[PDB]
């Protein structure tokens, strides 16, 4: 159904460009007096009442917005806000720890706690504002042969191209750690990628046993890279007969904000299956490449292409 | 292979000089500061190196909302360390605070090598606006207390 939304902007907010998601627009008394300004929009389900429209008229202090989203997708909700406040660039979201909305769209996806905003800091190693991209191991990039083959030797260009542009280059994947780890040395992608992930499928459906604080990672210093461990078992979003690949967004913000990025303008998802594109705002359906086909020529303009779409769409 | 790079920030030099040279100043560049009336000249001084770095690494927009005011600081509380040019907000509005004391400690300190001194005055007053326009970049875009955490770390641009 064309769900109906409200979303409320301050004018004059003590911190810019950050979401917080509410069961009702009542909820200010969470916040309390004077704890509310630290957030800039506000969002929250309309219960189709007009008398609702009048208290929310009432308040001069901030905007008004309503939309409609035909689907519970946050990509929906990240094009109409953006469309609506005419921002470019997306900032962080919060729920309450107490009362969290239990929309669909928020599973599988990152929750910054309301309060915890205020301790981070904007450093990313980018002159401005950077856009995401992930890319897919097998038959994506690299061969499923013993020996790792490079699919086009322009995606080495391609890879310092989107530098100068300052996209953000990410590496998920599912196989071993140390087998990929070894694959990127043999491929010499050490000064490319920003964060090097695989082993995905950490999810074990975890409902009981109360495990929670063990960290441990052996970051093997052959290399320095980052070999972190996936602690995270969020794969219960619906109900299905099979499921894998979880490649949720919420892995991938985490990591982000590893490295303090929490003002990122677009995210894209580079990868074979259309199973791990759930609620990602661009799918490059890459085809399937167990050999060299060097033709990265058509896929590396169609990014540069949905980058000027994001870009045009947006800012004009 | 430096020698181009080399050439080249010469360049930017010689583009920098004959910058300031095209605002008809025949006094000399340490005394121009000496003068604490003489605001005007640094406030346009400090506006156009501005405009002309933002240039530098951004060619597509050229002009900019000058309504920001220059206030020279000669007291030694108001001056910040580190940062002798700062950006504050007055209901909206932007000013900017100029500490001459520590542009003449600046200026006076060491003549090196072992004309050119000109030239070492030059790269100091450049990079001092080469701080301003960083940090100032940080505010235009988003600062809040986000531009007073770049002041207290002006490496989160790097590189």
């Amino acid at each position: 159904l064309q769900s109906k939304w409200i979303c409320l902007r301050l004018n004059d907010a003590i911190i810019k460009r950050h979401v917080l998601v509410l069961s009702e627009y009542a909820d200010l008394k969470y916040l309390g007096f004077e704890k509310y300004k630290f957030f800039e929009y506000v969002i929250f389900q309309f219960c189709n009442d007009p008398q609702l429209c009048k208290i929310i008229e009432n308040n001069y202090n901030y905007c008004m917005q309503i939309f409609k989203a035909p689907a519970d997708d946050m990509r929906d909700i990240r094009h109409n806000i953006k469309r609506a406040f005419k921002t470019p660039v997306l900032g962080h979201m919060c729920v309450l720890s107490n009362k969290p909305p239990m929309y669909s769209f928020l599973k599988e996806w990152f929750l910054l706690p309301h309060y915890k905003v205020v301790s981070l800091k904007s450093e990313s190693l980018t002159w401005g504002f950077p856009h995401v991209v992930v890319f897919d191991l097998d038959s994506t990039l690299i061969t499923e042969e013993e020996q790792v083959e490079i699919r086009d030797p322009f995606v080495y260009d391609s890879l310092q191209e989107l530098h100068e542009m300052g996209c953000v280059l990410v590496l998920w994947s599912y196989g071993s750690r140390d087998h990929v780890a070894h694959s990127m040395r043999d491929v010499d992608l050490e000064g490319y990628f920003d964060i090097i992930i695989s082993e995905g499928s950490t999810v074990q459906e975890e409902r009981s046993d109360l495990v929670q604080n063990s960290h441990n990672a052996i970051v093997d210093y052959n290399l320095k890279k980052r070999f972190i461990e996936n602690k995270f078992v969020f794969d219960i979003h619906n109900h299905r007969s099979d499921n894998n690949i979880p490649k949720s967004p919420k892995i991938v913000i985490k990591y982000l904000s590893d490295k303090n990025v929490n003002f990122f303008k677009s995210i894209t998802l580079v990868d074979d299956l259309p199973t791990n594109n759930y609620a990602y705002d661009f799918y490059v359906k890459v085809k399937r490449c167990p050999t060299p086909v060097q033709d990265w020529e058509h896929y590396h303009n169609e990014i540069i292409q949905n980058i000027m779409d994001y870009e045009q769409y947006f800012i004009k | 292979l430096e020698s181009y790079e080399t050439l080249k920030i010469k360049l930017a030099l010689s583009k920098y000089m004959a910058m300031l040279s095209t605002l008809e100043m025949t006094q000399p560049l340490l005394e121009i500061f000496r003068n604490k009336a003489d605001t005007r000249q640094i406030a346009a001084v400090v506006f156009s190196t501005l405009a002309f770095i933002h240039n530098r690494f951004h060619p597509l927009v050229t002009n900019f909302t000058n309504k920001m005011e220059f206030v020279v600081t000669e007291t030694n509380d108001t001056s910040i360390p580190g940062e002798p040019i700062l950006f504050t907000e007055n209901e909206g509005v932007l000013l900017c605070s100029v500490d001459r004391p520590s542009i003449v400690k600046m200026l006076s300190r060491e003549f090196d090598t072992e004309t050119e001194v000109e030239a070492t005055q030059y790269l100091t007053l450049l990079l001092t606006v080469e701080h301003a326009y960083l940090h100032y970049y940080i505010f235009k875009n988003y600062g809040v207390f986000e531009y007073c955490k770049s002041l207290t770390d002006h490496s989160l641009f790097t590189n």
